[PDB]
């Protein structure tokens, strides 16, 4: 299999990888989350340079990971999708395992794991 | 106990002048219990026409299995599989799994869309190839449905006179089956037009 | 060990080319001259056969290749890329299609199958694309006599007539002006040892061009009788005797 | 199932029944028991039908691939080793119990190979239920230098014993020859000798004899346009 | 070791760009062009054959437009020995969901598939993204009629009216002006005709340089056909559009 | 300029890495040379002792494949013996699946096929030799294939190699243009070995002593290599006419 | 099956009967029971025939492979090539073979490896289901340095009472003979064998 | 360029660089020998006495494989005992399957295969050890030479490392003045001074001498050590030729 | 230069660059010394610490009851190298109920550390070893080098300012090596050596590492108040 250390340190002490991935977020529409005193709103940007879409069918930018909890995002679109993807696995295995849904920051310390690992990993970036 | 008698249920394939008949019953048990009347046995992929028998969980699975592989050949060949090439495919899927067998008697029949020459073949559960002129039977009364078959058959015979022999055939020969019966469906196959026919039988 | 190479040696340069596979077509123009002509009643596949040394035997390198009975293939490129072509070809022909459907891949899936293979020198770890194009003649009963071509890439186009390699440009241009949707097979030979004269600079004769057809039923060939339905292979390569009588009628 | 093979002065000949069995019944009354490998390599094959058509097939496609690589005519030497070692393999499990024949640039040939992966090498041989019979006509009437006439009439005379004297056996002969210098002759049914007489009975019905509850037209065209 | 001849396909650029992913969009640019347009009653494909040639037979050609069920197409922009590998992965994808749920793919779920094994390539494995940009139309009893895009980076989205391949700047104007939401099929055919005509780098457009399909409810009662269209069906509605 | 390192295409086409190893070919100084007989196949080899501390007995380029095969090498001897070894093992392996000797050309396309092999895979290098297989098969009579690192094989009449190929190609060109046949119209191997050294002494212009020379002979069913006295014999018979 | 391997004062001869059975029913009369895996290297074979004919075609390859690379092997050499895959394969096999050969150094060389695998150096050899009816008289008449003829003799009329009593032997008497004079086959028909 | 950074790169002229590279470790290290004589081989080599601490005839160079093969090798002194361990493995397995233990020309090609197949790939660094290595098989003696490319030949006399042009002179005027043979004991004492005499190249540390020798009559075809009155002998009639 | 990428890599002169940068690491780690006469063998070690708030680095590790090592350089390595001396100590006893000879202990760490020296991706050990047993054939001390060459001496020293305490083993050679039944003088020789090599600093009671093996002696370690007695 194809090994080789594509995130490692510079002499300045910087992962470079990491930090060009930040440069891909920089670039995402803008999200924004505020929490209230009973309710939490996540608002995101849609970018008009692209009319003639069908609103019906584009991928939203707000996901349910279960009935309770919802990920928004910036940056690449189809690297997103991998996240939810894990997410909404994990949420159904701690039901099944703990017969009880995830807390909020339970999901949030299983998606910044996987985050953690492809910065560690031989092969991906 | 035996895989190929506990859901039970018979199959009958035969040619006619430029046309093929196939029958089946629409039993489906556990064992001595019958629990459905409405278990069709017969199949199609475009203009070919697959029967069959045996136990009813690989029944279901190979009618799957055999509608993804001839909708792929389709997409790539851009034509519907002919019953010569469909009869090889069958053969060659039962024989990929010869020390792990699906426990089943299937029956292919249909007409050559482009010769178009009757045709049809049964196969053993590991995949060989019956290719007979007459007739072709199938399930727990294969006994019975040869001993009709080779008295009231007749070569050359047209499409309405094939429906009485072929529905009598399987009729007479289920009354005489435990595990076979609960109504009968008759398909007669024309180059261009198909005729599907359900027989009104004792329900016992 | 181990074969550390798991990465891409075919990639996208900053203006969109892929620099191995151009690299690979540049090979196959250098190489020597090969053509197809599809007639109604057959298809023809020609080249030279350039011999290295007068004291080999060109009789025992063959450019024109039986694929399956129905399928033949010449090309133009590397030489030793081509013969590993023709095996993988050959093998896939039984793998992928006569194991499952007990007969013989049309022209169009063998084709593709051979497309696959070549797409693939072009995407997987540690190699270079293939330095040939490969044109493959061949019949079978629901699509009738076909010809196709097959680039380093993996891409594939169907042809009424056309050449690759030295001289393809003045080739296509000849083949051009004498193709029409009623020729028959004579006409397309003809046509073939025409178009293949102008590509040739020493010696023109049955010994030093290769050619062979898509045509009928050879019976003759099949090595048995007793089955109504194996009638026999269509393609044929035609004999050094044969090629000289269809050079006096030149 | 009744297989031979019989060499003869310039030659191999090749026979089988055509009876196909299920415990007691006849599955097929019409069975294909000689296999091609080759255009001039052919077997007889007893034990189970599914067994010997698909070891013929996977080594008669292995023995195709290996003619177009080596630029030579097949075998029987080939065939023979590649059949033996894919039998061993499987330890028996695989069923098939072959009479092996054919011409090749080295002569002609005939073997028998076992389903456990054994080969035997004679001038006659015999394979299945009926081999008692066939072995019985075939030590009775085989010499050395017999000719292809004589070799045709001994192979089917030996089948002949299995069909009548075998209940495993039945229907008609099979045979194939494969003569040094000549194209393999495969004679489909070379003898009929069970023809069923006519039924003392037509049973033909009248029209709307049988009770039927519903009709439908079967849609087995595509989606249509418009 | 190997290290030194690895071109490291799966990197960000300083700026956050996937370097291969921008350098395959910039192949696709130079790909014949692609138009998908959706109706109320249907869906159009339209794609322009790239500089062909007298000798080419045409009747027997398909280098743009792919069947993947009986329910959804595809045009192809970019490498097709690249697409024709996505192509026999998405056909298998519909026949296994066919198989596991007894129904047809739902459109989104067959195009999230293929985009999510395009993403693959650009995070792991080190070989190079395929090269190709596709259109998706397709139907199925959830949302109806639906047109899709996805390339080589693995994002996709949905569109009413769409362009892939040459000249998207022009064509994507062109589709912005002229179309309208209660538009019909044979409306569309027109609008994708004429937006090929302006856009093409050739003199003019002609049947033999055009592949084109449909996928109406314009099939007996309540059902849906797709219809794949023959050299003289594109050579008849070029007459009747008014082009030639 | 990294695509002079490893077997990819330069942007003329061309892979650098198999055209050296072409040049590494003649890094030994030796020529070698294959002609065919009636009834057998002769192939002679220069050979060179520099070193007197070097047992003479030891130093070869010919190598018994099979029974039947025999193999000359022109290049480096591990990349020789590399070779040797591997075509032994496809010949053993061949006579057990398929039930009959290896046919000498059918060997020659078997190494030709893993040539080609190194010069598609980037890990894998070419080997910097040239192998002139002989045999007298069994189908075919009298046999010469030949092997090169680009993965080409074609079969000869006769054939010559190394640094001074082309003065011993014409040379054998010239007389098969008198003779106008394919062959050494010659009925003992004796006096087939006896026209191999006298042609390959016109072509070169020296004299050899029974040292200097490396002989192999294939007849029906044997492939074998003359000793030093089975050469001096030869050497005799060519001075006395 | 009986079969036996004898030195003489020239070299080795092989003998073994032709009779294959399944059950009483005799499947093959003319069978070759002596295999050669070298020129001067030649094997009986008793037990499965497939079993025996699979390790023989493996054992002639080895030996031909052993011969391109280091030149004609040993008797013992192919004792030990025998012994390695019935001793490592004794689960799945039943093959009891006696190995025979001629060099010129060691001249004439007999090695029987029964059902475990062992290997057993001897001046002769029995093996197979007749030998346990030969053991008495092979014991009372086999002398070191016997002539071909005297060699030939002892073999003849010890596998003559093996097929006597044994239902399992049978058909012809084969014999192979290695000496420095080359490779000679020998048959005996039964109306020769019977009357002795 | 570029053509000799990675090993199994072809330069322009047909050369791997990174093999020629090696052959300059090997031609760094100490003074080996071999000599062949009527009914056996003798092997030798210069040991440098870096240190007082170096404790004498402890640090054993020469290496046996099997019972009846000497190895002795020049350079990078881990390499060879690499080499000599996978050379352990190649005799165990052919004396497993084929009994008789393995002849020399046979062994030579185990080993010549292997370093051969460190020169196929840049994932591997080619071995930096020229291996003198022999002795008695059912043939008779063989002395042998391995060089970093795979290249090995059959020797009359043998040499590598510093002091080889030295040594070389020194064997081939053996080779001249007894073409009938030498005897087991004459080589052991040859052997002390040819080391002697190339000990001129390593002349600024001295150094301690050590021999081992195959013989069908001295040894029974066995290698062994030269030790105590025997060694003595030996660098007694080396001390007197090199005064 | 152009040839130090990887240890892969032969330089055109024929060194290993990788090897000679992992040998300069042993020359910046602490001095330690080894010393053996015909009853018993000693390692004394200089620890280092990081300032006045930490520990001293521990420098010797026990492999078996009859051999030990001192190590300079990279301690994980040396961490990597004596669990392997460990497990083909214990391999030894278990299998064969043999005490492993200290001859063959330097010639499985000299093969271990080669395979390192010969393959891409890996890289050289950063450590050098000195190892003191009692075996069969009585007292042994060895040097390990990362390179894979491994010497069996009378006593040696490795780390920095090492050729001090070595110049006075080559003179004191005559002297200890005739130290038998007698550990303390042998140690006060160790101590005298090891002084040799210090500079500013002098040995105090946590700064002192001292290791003893020999006759009717198991390998022991003295750290503490335990080396006071030799200060
Ligand atoms: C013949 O071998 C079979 C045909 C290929 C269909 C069929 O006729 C059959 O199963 N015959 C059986 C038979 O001959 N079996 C022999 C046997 O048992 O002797 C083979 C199994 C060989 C072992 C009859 C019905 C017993
Ligand atoms: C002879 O060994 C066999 C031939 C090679 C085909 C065959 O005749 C046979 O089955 N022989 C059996 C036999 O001798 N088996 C031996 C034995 O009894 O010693 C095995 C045990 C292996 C030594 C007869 C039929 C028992
Ligand atoms: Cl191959
Ligand atoms: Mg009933
Ligand atoms: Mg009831
Ligand atoms: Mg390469
Ligand atoms: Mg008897």
């Amino acid at each position: 299999g194809y090994d080789r250390a594509l995130s490692i340190f510079s002499p300045d002490g910087h992962i470079f990888q990491v930090e060009y991935a930040l440069e891909a977020v920089k670039r995402g529409t803008c999200a924004v989350g505020v929490k209230g005193k009973n309710c939490v709103v996540l608002g995101c940007e849609r970018r008009s340079t692209l009319k003639l879409q069908d609103t019906r069918i584009t991928p939203s930018k707000v996901s349910k990971i279960d009935s309770h909890v919802v990920l928004s995002f910036s940056g690449l679109n189809a690297d997103s999708r991998i996240l939810i993807e894990k997410a909404r696995v994990e949420a159904q295995s701690h039901r099944l395992t703990l017969e009880d849904p995830v807390t909020v920051e339970y999901l949030t310390r299983y998606v910044a794991g996987v985050q953690q690992r492809y910065t560690q990993s031989g092969g991906v970036r | 106990s035996d895989p190929s008698s506990i859901n039970g249920g018979i199959v009958v394939a035969m040619t006619g002048k430029d046309c093929v008949a196939i029958a089946c019953d629409l039993r489906l048990g556990s064992q001595s219990l019958g629990v459905s009347n409405k278990f069709e046995k017969i199949f199609h992929y475009g203009h070919v026409f697959l029967g069959i028998t045996g136990l009813a969980t690989d029944v279901t699975t190979l009618n799957e299995m055999f509608r993804y592989k001839t909708n792929l050949y389709k997409l790539k060949e851009e034509r519907a599989i002919e019953p010569e090439t469909f009869t090889q495919l069958v053969s060659s899927s039962l024989y990929e799994r010869r020390f792990g067998p699906y426990f089943v008697g299937p029956v292919v029949a249909g007409i050559n869309s482009k010769s178009g020459k009757p045709f049809i073949a049964g196969f053993d559960l590991i995949g060989c190839i019956d290719e007979a002129k007459d007739f072709i039977v199938s399930g727990t009364a294969s006994d019975q449905l040869f001993g009709m078959c080779e008295s009231l058959y007749e070569p050359n015979l047209e499409p309405e006179d094939l429906f009485e022999t072929i529905s009598q055939a399987l009729l007479n020969a289920a009354d005489r089956d435990a595990l076979s019966g609960w109504g009968a469906v008759v398909y007669i196959i024309k180059k261009d037009e198909v005729v599907k026919r359900y027989l009104k039988m004792r329900q016992d | 060990m181990t074969d550390r190479y798991s990465f891409s040696l075919t990639t996208f340069s900053p203006s969109g080319k892929l620099g191995q596979i151009d690299y690979a077509l540049t090979a196959v123009k250098q190489g020597v001259t090969s053509l197809g002509i599809k007639a109604t009643n057959g298809v023809v596949i020609a080249t030279e056969k350039k011999s290295s040394s007068p004291l080999a035997m060109s009789e025992t390198l063959s450019k024109v290749s039986l694929l399956t009975p129905d399928i033949g293939a010449v090309y133009s490129g590397m030489g030793p890329d081509y013969r590993v072509l023709v095996d993988k070809s050959r093998k896939v022909a039984h793998t992928s299609y006569k194991r499952i459907y007990g007969e013989y891949p049309p022209t169009k899936l063998l084709v593709s199958e051979v497309a696959k293979i070549m797409q693939e020198a072009t995407q997987s770890g540690g190699v270079r694309p293939f330095g040939v194009s490969l044109l493959i003649a061949g019949h079978d009963e629901f699509n009738g006599f076909s010809l196709y071509q097959v680039d380093p890439s993996g891409s594939y186009f169907p042809w009424k007539a056309t050449a690759i390699g030295k001289g393809s440009v003045a080739a296509k241009t000849f083949l051009e002006k004498r193709w029409n949707d009623e020729l028959e097979l004579e006409d397309a030979i003809h046509i073939a040892l025409l178009t293949l004269k102008e590509s040739v600079e020493g010696e023109f004769n049955g010994d030093t061009i290769e050619l062979a057809i898509i045509g009928d039923e050879n019976p003759d060939l099949l090595g048995y009788t007793g089955i109504p339905t194996d009638k026999g292979p269509r393609f044929r390569k035609l004999t050094s005797q044969e090629i000289n009588d269809r050079l006096e009628a030149l | 199932t009744t297989i031979v093979g019989v060499k003869f002065n310039n030659g191999v000949v090749i026979a089988a029944d055509t009876r196909s069995t299920q415990g007691p019944i006849v599955a097929d009354k019409n069975c294909a028991k000689l296999h091609r490998i080759s255009p001039k390599i052919w077997c007889a094959g007893a034990g189970t039908a599914a067994d010997t058509e698909a070891v013929t097939q996977l080594i008669g496609s292995n023995i195709e691939l290996h003619s177009l690589y080596t630029s030579r005519e097949p075998r029987v030497v080939s065939a023979l080793q590649m059949l033996k070692q894919h039998l061993f393999k499987y330890q028996g499990h695989i069923g098939a119990y072959l009479i092996v024949a054919g011409v090749d640039p080295t002569g002609s040939h005939l073997f028998s190979i076992h389903a456990h992966g054994s080969t035997d090498v004679g001038y006659y041989l015999s394979l299945g239920s009926g081999s008692l019979a066939a072995m019985a006509v075939l030590e009775s009437h085989w010499k050395q230098d017999l000719t292809k006439e004589e070799a045709i009439k001994l192979a089917s005379d030996a089948i002949q014993a299995g069909i009548w004297n075998d209940l495993g056996s039945g229907s008609n002969v099979d045979v194939c020859v494969m003569e040094i210098g000549k194209d393999a002759e495969y004679l489909r049914n070379y003898l009929t000798p069970n023809v069923r007489e006519e039924k003392q009975k037509s049973y033909k019905f009248p029209r709307g004899t049988t009770a039927v509850l519903k009709e439908s037209i079967v849609n087995i065209c595509d989606i249509q346009e418009e | 070791g190997s290290r030194r001849y690895d071109s490291r396909t799966t990197i960000f650029s300083p700026e956050g760009r996937l370097y291969q992913v921008e350098y395959a969009l910039e192949s696709i640019s130079h790909a014949g062009t692609a138009i998908g347009i959706m109706a109320s009653d249907g869906i159009v494909l339209a794609a322009e054959r790239k500089v062909t040639s007298t000798l080419l037979e045409q009747d027997t050609s398909t280098e743009k437009l792919y069947k993947l069920n009986d329910k959804i197409a595809v045009a192809v922009a970019g490498l097709t020995a690249d697409a024709e590998i996505l192509i026999n992965t998405a056909r298998i994808h519909a026949q296994n969901y066919l198989k596991t749920y007894n129904e047809d793919i739902p459109v989104e779920i067959l195009v999230r598939r293929l985009s999510d094994i395009k993403q693959g390539y650009t995070q792991h494995g080190g070989l190079r993204p395929f090269g190709v940009s596709f259109i998706y139309a397709g139907y199925d009893d959830r949302y109806g009629y639906q047109l899709y895009t996805s390339n080589p980076s693995g994002n996709y989205t949905g569109w009413k009216a769409i362009s892939v391949g040459a000249n998207t700047s022009a064509a994507q104007t062109l589709l912005q002006m002229d179309y309208k939401d209660d538009m019909k099929v044979d409306d569309a055919i027109e609008l994708a005709l004429k937006t090929l005509s302006k856009t093409t780098d050739s003199s003019a457009l002609t049947y033999d340089r055009l592949e084109f399909a449909t996928i109406r409810k314009g099939a007996n009662d309540g059902e849906v056909y797709q219809k794949i269209f023959k050299p003289q069906e594109i050579k008849d509605i070029l007459v009747k559009t008014g082009i030639t | 300029g990294y695509d002079r390192h490893i077997t990819i295409f330069s942007p003329e086409g061309r892979l650098y890495q198999v055209e050296y190893a072409f040049k590494a070919t003649n890094q030994t100084n030796i020529n070698s040379l294959a002609v065919r007989g009636k009834d057998c196949t002769v192939v002679i080899s220069q050979k060179k002792v520099p070193d007197k501390l070097l047992d003479p007995t030891t130093v070869s380029y010919i190598f018994c494949i099979s029974r039947t095969i025999g193999m000359v090498v022109n290049g480096p001897i591990p990349d020789a013996r590399n070779a040797a070894l591997r075509a032994k093992a496809e010949a053993a392996e061949f006579r057990y699946k398929y039930g009959y000797d290896m046919p000498c050309d059918v060997l020659a396309k078997r190494m030709a096929n893993l040539s080609q092999i190194y010069t598609q895979r980037a890990y894998m290098r070419p080997l910097g030799v040239i192998l002139t297989f002989v045999s007298v098969d069994e189908e075919l009579g009298p046999s010469i294939y030949k092997t090169d690192p680009a993965g080409y094989y074609v079969g000869y009449k006769a054939t010559a190699t190394g640094p001074k190929q082309q003065e011993i190609t014409t040379n054998l060109e010239n007389h098969f243009k008198k003779s106008k046949i394919d062959h050494i119209n010659e009925e003992s191997w004796e006096k087939v070995v006896e026209f191999a050294i006298t042609h390959m002494i016109d072509a070169l212009g020296t004299e050899f002593s029974k040292n200097d020379l490396e002989v192999g002979v294939a007849t029906k069913d044997k492939f074998f290599t003359l000793s030093a006295e089975n050469i001096e014999e030869r050497l005799v018979a060519i001075a006395e006419q | 099956t009986s079969i036996m391997a004898v030195t003489f004062k020239d070299g080795v001869i092989l003998g073994a009967d032709s009779r294959t059975t399944t059950g009483a029913y005799i499947a093959n009369r003319v069978t070759d029971k002596l295999t050669r895996v070298h020129d001067k290297i030649w094997c009986c074979r008793s037990g499965s025939a497939a079993d025996t004919q699979a390790i023989a075609d493996i054992v002639q390859y080895h030996l031909e492979l052993y011969t391109s690379q280091y030149g004609t092997p040993s008797t013992e050499t192919a004792a030990s090539v025998f012994k390695e895959l019935c001793y490592e394969n004794k689960d799945n096999l039943t093959a009891g073979i006696i190995v025979a050969g001629y060099d010129d150094k060691n001249k004439g060389e007999v090695y029987t490896i029964p059902l475990g695998g062992s290997v057993h150096k001897l001046p002769y050899a029995i093996a197979g289901s007749g030998s346990t009816f030969i053991y008495g008289y092979c014991d009372k008449n086999f002398r070191e340095n016997m002539s071909k003829e005297e060699t030939v003799d002892f073999i003849k009329h010890s596998l003559s009472q093996a097929i006597k009593w044994d239902g399992s032997s049978g058909g012809v008497i084969r014999m192979v003979v290695l000496t420095a004079a080359g490779v000679e086959r020998l048959i005996f028909y039964p109306d020769e064998y019977e009357q002795l | 360029t570029g053509y000799d950074l990675s090993n199994s790169v072809f330069s322009p002229d047909g050369r791997n660089f990174q093999v020629e590279y090696a052959v300059k470790a090997v031609e760094n290290g100490t003074t080996s020998i071999g000599i062949k004589c009527n009914d056996g081989v003798v092997f030798a080599v210069e040991k440098l006495i870096t240190s007082k601490l170096l404790v004498p005839q402890k640090n054993v160079k020469i290496q046996v494989v099997d019972r009846h093969i000497g190895c002795v090798y020049s350079g990078l002194i881990p390499d060879g005992r690499h080499l000599v361990n996978r050379g352990r493995e190649e005799a165990a397995s052919f004396k497993k399957l084929y009994k008789t233990p393995i002849p020399i020309p046979a062994f030579a090609d185990r080993l010549g295969q292997y370093v051969q197949a460190h020169t196929l790939y840049n994932s591997v660094r080619p071995f930096g050890v020229s291996t003198i290595f022999g002795g008695v098989d059912k043939n008779g003696a063989h002395l042998y030479m391995l060089e970093p490319s795979g290249s090995y030949w059959g020797y009359k006399g043998a040499a590598t490392g510093k002091g080889r042009q030295s040594a070389k002179a020194e064997l081939e005027k053996l080779v001249d003045h007894h073409p009938e043979g030498l005897s087991a004991r004459e080589a052991v004492k040859q052997a002390a001074k040819i080391i002697y005499l190339a000990h001129e190249d390593n002349k600024e540390k001295d150094f301690e001498l050590e021999i081992s020798w195959c013989s069908l009559s001295e040894t029974n075809g066995l290698h062994k050590f030269v030790k105590g009155d025997l060694l003595q002998e030996a660098i007694d009639f080396a001390q007197k030729e090199i005064n | 230069n152009n040839y130090d990428g990887d240890t892969v890599t032969f330089s055109p002169t024929g060194r290993l660059f990788q090897v000679e940068y992992a040998l300069e690491a042993i020359k910046q780690g602490s001095v330690t010394v080894g010393l053996r006469s015909n009853t018993h063998a000693v390692l004394v070690a200089l620890k280092r610490n990081a300032d006045e708030l930490s520990s001293y680095q521990k420098k010797i590790i026990k492999c078996d009851e009859h051999m030990g090592l001192s190590l300079a350089g990279l301690a994980p390595d040396a961490r990597v190298l004596s669990n392997y001396l460990r497990q083909q100590c214990n391999y030894s006893s278990l299998v064969f109920n043999r005490k492993l000879a200290v001859e063959r202990a330097g010639h499985l760490l000299c093969d271990k550390a080669q395979k390192n020296t010969q393959s891409y991706g890996g890289r050289p050990y950063g450590v050098g070893l000195l190892i003191i047993g009692y075996d069969k054939s009585g007292a042994h001390l060895l040097e390990f080098q990362p390179s894979g060459n491994v010497t069996e001496l009378y006593g040696t020293a490795i780390g920095a300012r090492s050729q001090g305490a070595k110049t006075y083993l080559e003179r004191t050679l005559d002297t200890f090596i005739k130290i038998d039944g007698n550990p303390d003088e042998l140690i006060k020789a160790g101590v005298e050596a090891i002084s040799q090599s210090l500079r500013d600093e002098s040995l105090t009671v946590d700064n002192l590492s001292i290791a003893i093996v020999g006759k009717d002696t198991p390998f022991t370690i003295y750290d503490g108040e335990a080396v006071a007695k030799y200060i």
